[PDB]
């Protein structure tokens, strides 16, 4: 199932997922495709922050939904 | 020449496991399930999809999920390219492609994009033109279907997308296929680094081994 991930701004990339994919799984797919470490990824859907252990279906994320990717910055 | 017509006509798809032949119905995702043997495979590259925790490769970081191992020339990756960049890969290799619809085309009712999809509608499926916006220079197709068309030509001619990769893309592909995070050697300048990565990727990671190719 196709979903879109867009940054700000920001190329849109596509992922193939299933609704039962965890947010952790999604971050790993973004790493595979784009090289961004999961620990630097913040994903948002309809203004809601997506938490690692939950699944896409938990957030009612369906075909061709768009997630927003914001990079995380931690101090040293 | 007839590349566009070949993309637009009804295509076949064969189960890579049991060899059963189907007619492709567009409109679904990249996860295909053979109805005869239940084999799950990618429509872009024919590699297998493994469900969570049943993939064979250590260490596939995407192991805890439904996934396949796609080659760098699978639509799975190439659908993210701009049309302009897909066009450049073709142009760099002297492959012709359409930007305008056939001279003797036919008006699409409602649409929009002319690609026929089996769409979900209330209580079932219905064959219907895609109907999405058709940008100038996209041969009467929408953005996504135009890219699929260009990818069909790229794959037919065994063109290697890595030839256009930036260094970051070479590094990402290297980590993915060779399971190592590359870095410049001491004394190695940025252009020499990029050349080495491209060289290593090309000679070590083949393009899709199950993607059908022009045989002539
Ligand atoms: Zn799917
Ligand atoms: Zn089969
Ligand atoms: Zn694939
Ligand atoms: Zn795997
Ligand atoms: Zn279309």
């Amino acid at each position: 199932m196709q979903i879109f991930v867009k940054t700000l701004t920001g190329k849109t990339i596509t992922l193939e997922v299933e609704p039962s994919d965890t947010i952790e799984n999604v971050k790993a797919k973004i790493q595979d495709k784009e090289g961004i470490p999961p620990d630097q990824q913040r994903l948002i859907f309809a203004g809601k922050q997506l938490e690692d252990g939950r699944t896409l279906s938990d957030y009612n994320i369906q075909k061709e939904s768009t997630l927003h990717l914001v990079l995380r910055l931690r101090g040293g | 020449a007839q590349g566009l017509a070949m993309y637009l006509q009804e295509n076949g798809i064969d189960c890579p496991k049991c060899k059963f032949s189907y007619a492709l119905a567009r409109g679904g995702c990249m996860h295909f399930h053979c109805t005869q043997c239940r084999h799950q495979f990618c429509s872009g590259c024919y590699n297998a999809f493994y469900a969570k925790n049943k993939c064979p490769e250590p260490n596939c970081r995407v192991k805890k999920s439904l996934h396949g191992h796609h080659p760098r020339d699978c639509l799975f990756y190439l659908r993210d390219w701009t049309a302009l960049r897909l066009q450049k890969l073709l142009q760099d290799n002297n492959v012709m492609f359409n930007t305008e619809p056939p001279a003797g085309a036919r008006a699409v009712p409602g649409g929009g994009c002319r690609v026929i999809e089996q769409k979900e509608v209330p209580n079932g499926l219905r064959d219907e033109a895609c109907g999405k916006e058709t940008p100038a220079g996209y041969a009467g197709l929408c953005q996504a279907h135009y890219k699929e068309y260009l990818v069909s030509l790229i794959n037919a001619h065994s063109l290697d997308p890595a030839t256009l990769y930036e260094v970051e893309e070479l590094e990402t592909a290297t980590e993915r296929y060779l399971h190592v995070r590359p870095q410049p050697l001491a004394g190695e300048d940025p252009p020499a680094y990029q050349a080495r990565l491209l060289q290593k990727l090309t000679e070590e990671v083949p393009l899709g081994q199950s993607i059908p190719r022009r045989r002539k």
